[PDB]
């Protein structure tokens, strides 16, 4: 399984490592994938690159 | 935010997909201090003929 | 350039899909001054079982 | 609907804000999507990351 | 490396296997990644889903 | 077509990226018997702190 996660800039490296660990666990638990097959790609976006409801997060 | 694209080899049950969507959304919301209702998860089912690891299709590797 | 991937819940009509390709291309070309002929739009249809809104699948209707 | 927009660098914030706004509207008018459901994620690429016909945009493809 | 290849629908399974092998070789030849780390995801699109210059492929 | 999005762990050279654009584009065109000029490649770099395998970051290794 490959997860591409789009998230805002501003999280420190420890938080990104926790998110990768916990999303990987959530994947193993929910669909039974072997942990070694789970890849997580965090795609960090500046607030000016995030549009929600036609409005920029900046 | 966040928006999660989850690429999976085809074959999972609908119940497994519900579990995955719930688990990734709740995990992402808690770790990133974001509202749960804003999360989005999109699952892309990919047949074993269309995914390769080290140049070999998932089918060739026995799924 | 530009290249746009549009992830949609399954169900839109072929004519809605053609209108979207057109409308998204003209807009990007106009805003960015980019040549229209270089703009790429790619529609990825997602079944309602594969689309999560707030932790619930679109088929669960959440 | 979720739109990932791949752009070459060189466009300013105001141009990117207009793109997010105008792509969201073009999506609401084209497929009838409720506007608070339209996500637009902009991916800015340097010229060295863009290939057109096998040539890098950095080389002036 | 994670390669997502958007291509029109309709290529047979043999062509897809050749593409996956050859793009993986091309990645190793270009950047020297460990081959087992090269993952190729073919994303097949119907012609009505492909917009080129504001016009659908269909 | 095709459009290839290639996500790489950060740190490759500009020369490696250009070589990758050339090789993926020519190879797609050759295998698919399709015109080289229409191919597109888009490279995304991702830091080692932002890429996980088996729950560990590439930085943790």
């Amino acid at each position: 399984p490959t997860l591409e996660v789009f998230l805002p800039a501003g999280h420190d490296d420890a938080r990104k490592a926790e998110l990768i660990a916990r999303l990987t666990g959530a994947t193993v638990d929910s669909i039974g994938a072997p942990i070694e097959s789970v890849r997580v790609l965090l795609t960090e976006l500046p607030a000016t690159h995030i549009g929600l409801g036609g409005r920029s997060a900046a | 935010m966040p928006v999660i694209v989850a690429i999976l080899i085809a074959g999972r049950t609908d119940e497994q997909k519900r579990a995955l969507i719930a688990a990734l959304s709740e995990t992402s919301a808690s770790v990133l201090d974001a509202p749960l209702q804003a999360t989005r998860v999109m699952i892309k089912d990919i047949p074993n003929t269309d995914f390769g690891i080290g140049g070999q299709t998932a089918r060739a590797l026995g799924r």
